[PDB]
């Protein structure tokens, strides 16, 4: 009789790396790396993303009628580019400060879209309804922004244009405007009847004085003008002063902009669905507990962390050696 | 640091041994061992368990990172952006491959401390008896029944209640031919030769 | 006899946290992790940190009357803001690039002031005293930063102005002046009488054209007029040039600089005592060797390292087991 | 890496032993122990000591790092600030904890192998005396005063010259005394005509 | 980790072994002994060259970085390029340096582990003979040649074939120098004496 | 006999240091880091690096004559600048945003240049050679950067300028040009004739007026008026117009460009040699394969990690302790 000592083992084949040692086979081990993700982009914590589609963000919030359908939105949890999203500017131009308009998006939740200047009632001066081109046109006819407007004469006549807005809504206001200008100085007098012109935006801290320019240049899409754009944050209280001699792209919708911050534009083309988790990346949706992420490093949501490795096993047990 | 008990003066593992990590198998009058030791071998459960949870601990949850957007004039900005990100990437991975094979040496190692020192502490509760054999097996010089085995199990063992027949029991496997001549050397043999020696010098 | 080995034990109660076990009572220990600070802030190496008070920087730089106290301060550790350093600039403008001037601060330790052009000698055409306004008012006077100048006309009679001067000082100086701009063009002629008016600056790396803007604007504190602000650093040899007409805000004083390094902007309000230390954060002073520290990111000085935990007690003996 | 010797077979602290940290308690018939190793626990003080002055030289001391300001269309370059600050202070505060911990585990086991080399130490020199019991305590067989004992604590023991008596006093605890009772086996009176054969023969 | 193999109870090393790390050093009846083992030193090397296979592994091999240049508007841009340059630099020459260190205690506590579990095979093997002493030096009760040498480097030794001359030899090693000729009852040159007379009768 | 039991020793003295103890000899070590360089600045991977001498990018690019040198280079590695590396612009102004075209060129590799408006040909309305300073004197000769034109007028009188430009290349194309102007407006009109003046230059993403000022500033090099310079990429296809009154700078040669990355502004002066390896810092070229680096941070292609440290010995065998 003995009593001989000895030590479990399985048949368990997993194997874990050592220093000394590599492939060596253990009993019982955990998992720390995480592949796992279905090809779906589910809501974030119940409330519903947006997406563009064929829409680029300056598009949409111009309201460039090929973004017509998605007029209507107001609420997201993470805006979605696509690969195809490429209606921007259909007027030919320069959107100046995209980028900081974009990472200014970054940090809102939702809308409250409202007329600006109502185009039946603040113009009792010009003609409002003779400016469209066909360069920006809808299903054959010639179209224009939906937040904008352009701005005519009134038969060979222009009164100097003044007109303030004021804040009175709380929360902090987002306007956009724009400055034609064609590349002949008839069509300058052709459409303005004005040697020189001028506009000039004041409100307390954003001043301007801008004055356009008339030089050829290669046309784009049949045309060869230009037209810049800009864009200014508003407070409550300060107000705000247009006015404008021969170049004016009248605001006629604005926005009132909600906080709760972590607002993405994650690019991809996988289907929205309609589930809900913590975690989102460009290739899916993700729902573990372990500590190391592997999949894409752009995430939302609180999501472990990306990592650039394939086996992360840790031994927990023996070195299951049979007899 | 391997202190080469597992696959080493100990060879291999117990298939049979189903419920714990560290067990016996004895092999009295009756019936066979393959029974568990669950006392030494929660210390282990436990002890890995708040390693394992620590380690998920000290890894932090990340928040929302987006990529950012730069025009054609930016580029430095951009190559910056690039460079911190990439350099992120590579002390993160660097940190984890690390931890985990350090950490996968030290454990391996506890299991190997624990497996000798239950060995220590059963051989150091039996004196000088049960003469140990090759990988950690004895003999039990005086008989006894599945009670002595559970007591040692137990960490008791009342030593002199069995030393004296163990005693003798020993001296008398140490005796080879010694329980046959026993005149304190080799003397029983040696008598004979003396008589011999007599009978010459009477004869 | 016998002869029985042991070791020390003690009535310690100190815990250590290790990996395999939490709450490990240890004979001897040693923290490496600071929590104490004085509520105050002592000079670094036996110099006095300026304190602005109720004063921004620009307002300081341009000399706000309202910021009188400090006038005469030349040197310092380092520069201390409150939250209620508001007095900045009294006339609603903009001073364009104030961040990197900033930045310059914060590698210069001391100042000599002095007159660029005096007041009573190097304008002998326009009237020098007769234009201060209400809305920078001060105990009742309305009053001016006492380091620029207003221009004006003399009486319905302007010539245009050119002046130079060149740097003989070895050291660095800086040169700050102001543009001013009415909003109306009636007061534009009342106050300068030039329909066009221009400024310019060269240096021999600075060049720049300033040509004024007029349009209407909600006022601020009383005032719907503008000016902006622009500055400048020379070296030993290079020259300056103004060559104005109507818009400049002249310079009164300039600043002969000097090296000495890193200087901070923190913004904090424990109050001023009068010790010594090598470490200097905005929540107090620290003094210890050991290499953490807890209390605050922000430091100014040799200090030891900023961390975001609480304990780090590290063991230096054995496990306190009774018997 | 628990060698099985604090806390292991040795259960319980010394509250009596005041100098170093690795004692003695000889228990002669004058007086009883608690005296020091001021030799071994040298090393492990100079160790330590050596441990914690390296790790405070390798950390270093940061310098003036200023809070810096942006206006309202630098976003991008902020964020990528903020963005840089928390990296690094995440990466410093996660490289000292698990320094730390590292550390902790390696010296507790360090006065382990402290423990247990002494042990061995004083179980070699003194080979087949004093039959050592329970946890770390020996006998004696011979009897010595305090010069032995300091021979001991100075690791000399001249053991042949303590051999023989304490092989006796081994002998005389583990005699079968039975078997010689003074006369057995009649071998005395047997043998004796034996030598006279043997006078008989040589004359 | 000291195990307390070298420099510890075995004292020196040894200029004249060439071949391996780990051997032995035979006194039999012809020449000395420093035979290497390439057996277990082969285990040892293999595992030091996978570590450090594996360290170098681990850190990367960077690519072009070239230094950049601003204006002077952009001193918020290059200090923080600075920044982001020194932290990196600290960050890294931290890792490698307290890399090396970890893996220098490790690898010497390899060695000391692997002389100590040597040491263990080669007593296990031997059961009661070779009464070790010194710095782990034996004695051999029977003797015998260079092939029982062999047979213990390859790990045997059926011990059964020498157990027993060696071990009547372990029974009269004692009493042949305590009188400088050996203290017996009665009987020590007695029946040395019969002996003389068995001597006397069969000349 | 004895079977007494030894470990090997040596008679090696090399130290690794562990954390218990200082200065431990090991039988056998292996270093990790590199300190020894040739002082030799050789090829990579076969194709020369070109040094530039006293020769700034900026002069090089524009084709100062000092720099006459390198007349015909067109390939490389990478670029090498000196400490003597000097001329630049020869005559005075401003280079606008020089570091971003370093940026650009820090991943071309090589070009082919080209006669955008050849000399004879696309100018019959002007004085295409008569005027150039002596400011930029080659042999004391009245001289000019070979890559541009300046542009005169022709008898008192001057047409209005307009040219265009297209690429066929299917590679970027890479443009250069400025503007003059002058201190006084009697050298303005005594050049040009005309008292205002304008350039134009558009393409699809290029969009600018520019006009000139005119101001007195301190002489440099005895000019007291500047040009500025500027540059454009274009595209595949995009085409370029020019249109120009009076202050022009006109290109005569462009770039065609290649890819091709990891190519830097390494300035050093340690000699050139025609070695091959695939590592290169300003103090010479490294040849090891260990994972550590000690020479200097600024390195270009495949080179081993830089590190500030001294000595990184790895202990791999016993302490060679002899008796
Ligand atoms: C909204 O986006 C769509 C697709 O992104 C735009 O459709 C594309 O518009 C371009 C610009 O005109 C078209 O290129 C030109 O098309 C005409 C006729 O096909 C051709 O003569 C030209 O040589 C050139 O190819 C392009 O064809 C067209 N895409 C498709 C599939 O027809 C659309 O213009 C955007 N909306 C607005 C208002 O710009
Ligand atoms: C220096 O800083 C102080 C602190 O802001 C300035 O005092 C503040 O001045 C403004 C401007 O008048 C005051 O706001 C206005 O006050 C009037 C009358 O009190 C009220 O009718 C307005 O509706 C508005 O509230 C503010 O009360 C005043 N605060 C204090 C504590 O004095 C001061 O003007 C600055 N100096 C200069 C030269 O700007
Ligand atoms: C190419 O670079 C070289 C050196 O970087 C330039 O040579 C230096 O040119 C400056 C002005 O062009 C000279 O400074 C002046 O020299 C005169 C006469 O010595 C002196 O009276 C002035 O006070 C001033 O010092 C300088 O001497 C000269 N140095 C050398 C070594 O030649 C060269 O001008 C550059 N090429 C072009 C086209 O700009
Ligand atoms: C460690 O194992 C991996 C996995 O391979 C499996 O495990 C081995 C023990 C052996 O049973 C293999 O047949 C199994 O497939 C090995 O990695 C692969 O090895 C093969 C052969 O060299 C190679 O063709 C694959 O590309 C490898 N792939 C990866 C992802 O590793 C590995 O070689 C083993 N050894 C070491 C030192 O890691
Ligand atoms: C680990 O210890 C901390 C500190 O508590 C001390 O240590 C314990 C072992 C025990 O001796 C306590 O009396 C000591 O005060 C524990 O954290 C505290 O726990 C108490 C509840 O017992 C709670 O009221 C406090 O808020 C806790 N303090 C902090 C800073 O968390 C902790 O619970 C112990 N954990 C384990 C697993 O032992
Ligand atoms: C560790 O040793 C080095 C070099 O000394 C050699 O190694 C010793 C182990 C011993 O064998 C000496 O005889 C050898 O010469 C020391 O390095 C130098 O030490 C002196 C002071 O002793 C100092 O003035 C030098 O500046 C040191 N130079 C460098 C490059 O280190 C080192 O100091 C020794 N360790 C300690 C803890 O001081
Ligand atoms: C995400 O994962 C969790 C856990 O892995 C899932 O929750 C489990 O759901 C099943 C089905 O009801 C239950 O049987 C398990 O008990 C749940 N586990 C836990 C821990 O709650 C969850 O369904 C997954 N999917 C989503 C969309 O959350
Ligand atoms: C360990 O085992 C021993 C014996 O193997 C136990 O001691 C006896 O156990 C039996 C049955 O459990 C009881 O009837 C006796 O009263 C016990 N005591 C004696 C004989 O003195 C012991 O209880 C077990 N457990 C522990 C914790 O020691
Ligand atoms: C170690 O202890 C022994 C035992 O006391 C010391 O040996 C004796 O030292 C005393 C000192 O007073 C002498 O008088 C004796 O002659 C010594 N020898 C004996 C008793 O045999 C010894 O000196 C101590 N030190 C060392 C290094 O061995
Ligand atoms: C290991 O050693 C043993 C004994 O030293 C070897 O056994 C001997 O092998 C030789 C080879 O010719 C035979 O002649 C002897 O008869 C063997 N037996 C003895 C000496 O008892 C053994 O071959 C060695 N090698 C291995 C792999 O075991
Ligand atoms: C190993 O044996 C277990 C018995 O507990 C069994 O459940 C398991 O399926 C076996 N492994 C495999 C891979 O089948
Ligand atoms: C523990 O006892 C010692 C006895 O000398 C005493 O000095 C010490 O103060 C005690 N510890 C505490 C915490 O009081
Ligand atoms: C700072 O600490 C040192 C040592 O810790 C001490 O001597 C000194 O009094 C403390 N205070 C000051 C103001 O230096
Ligand atoms: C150590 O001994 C070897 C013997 O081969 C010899 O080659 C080497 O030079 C010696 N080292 C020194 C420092 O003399
Ligand atoms: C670089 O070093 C290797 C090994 O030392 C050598 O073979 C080679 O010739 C060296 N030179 C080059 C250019 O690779």
């Amino acid at each position: 009789d003995t009593i001989c000592v000895g030590y479990h083992a399985n048949n368990s084949t997993d194997t874990v790396d050592t220093v000394l040692e590599k492939n060596v086979t253990v009993t019982h081990s955990v998992n720390l790396l995480e592949d796992s993700h279905n090809g779906k982009l589910c809501s974030l914590n119940g409330i519903a993303p947006l997406q563009l589609g064929k829409c680029n963000v300056a598009g949409w919030l111009l309201g460039n009628p090929e973004c017509d359908l998605l007029l209507t939105a107001n609420s997201w949890s993470y805006i979605i580019e696509t690969s195809n999203s490429e209606n921007g500017t259909c007027y030919p131009g320069e959107f100046i400060d995209y980028e900081e308009l974009r990472e200014q998006l970054s940090s809102v939740s939702s809308f409250e879209k409202f007329e600006i200047f109502p185009k039946a009632s603040s113009w009792p001066n010009h003609e409002t309804t003779k400016g469209v081109t066909a360069a920006c046109s809808y299903s054959g006819a010639s179209s224009f922004y939906r937040n904008l407007l352009w701005i005519t004469k009134k038969g060979t006549s222009y009164p100097k244009l003044s007109k303030s807005y004021t804040n009175n809504k709380g929360k902090e206001v987002l306007v956009l405007w724009g400055v034609h200008h064609p590349p002949s100085v008839s069509e300058q007098q052709s459409l303005y009847q004005n040697a020189d012109a001028y506009v000039s935006v004041g409100s307390s801290k954003y001043n301007r004085r801008f004055a356009p320019e008339i030089a050829a240049r290669p046309k784009v899409r049949g045309q060869a003008g230009r037209m810049n754009y800009y864009w200014t944050l508003l407070d409550q209280g300060d107000t705000i002063t247009f006015e404008a001699t021969g170049n004016l792209i009248a605001p006629w919708y604005a926005f009132a902009l909600n906080k709760g911050s972590d607002s993405g534009i994650i690019t991809s083309d996988a289907p929205v669905h309609n589930c809900d988790t913590r975690c989102q990346t460009p290739h899916g949706a993700l729902n573990s507990s372990l500590p190391f992420q592997n999949v894409h490093p752009i995430t939302i949501g609180e999501c472990p962390k990306y990592v650039k490795s394939t086996k992360l096993r840790m031994a927990t047990g023996l070195r299951n050696v049979p007899s | 640091g391997l202190f080469g008990a597992i696959a080493g003066f100990i060879e291999g593992g117990w298939t049979g041994m189903i419920d714990g990590w560290y067990g016996y198998h004895h092999q009295n009058e009756q019936g066979s061992g393959y029974a568990a030791d669950q006392k030494s071998t929660q210390n282990a459960i436990d002890g890995i368990t708040s390693k394992v949870n620590s380690v998920i601990e000290k890894m932090n949850t990340q928040f929302t990172a987006v990529g950012k957007e730069f025009n054609n004039l930016e580029r430095r900005i951009e190559n910056l952006n690039k460079k911190v990100d990439d350099g992120f990437l590579d002390v993160w991975t660097y940190n984890a491959e690390l931890l985990v094979l350090l950490e996968n040496e030290r454990t391996l190692d506890f299991h190997d401390s624990n497996v000798r020192n239950l060995y220590e502490k059963v051989k150091s509760q039996l004196r000088n008896n049960a003469k140990e054999i090759g990988n950690g097996c004895f003999e039990f010089y005086h008989k006894c029944d599945d009670e002595c085995m559970e007591s040692v199990k137990n960490g008791t063992y009342d030593y002199p209640k069995y030393s004296e027949e163990s005693k003798l029991n020993r001296e008398e496997i140490d005796g080879v031919k010694l329980e046959s001549m026993g005149v304190y050397q080799i003397l029983a043999i040696y008598s004979t030769v003396a008589s011999s020696l007599v009978l010459l010098v009477s004869w």
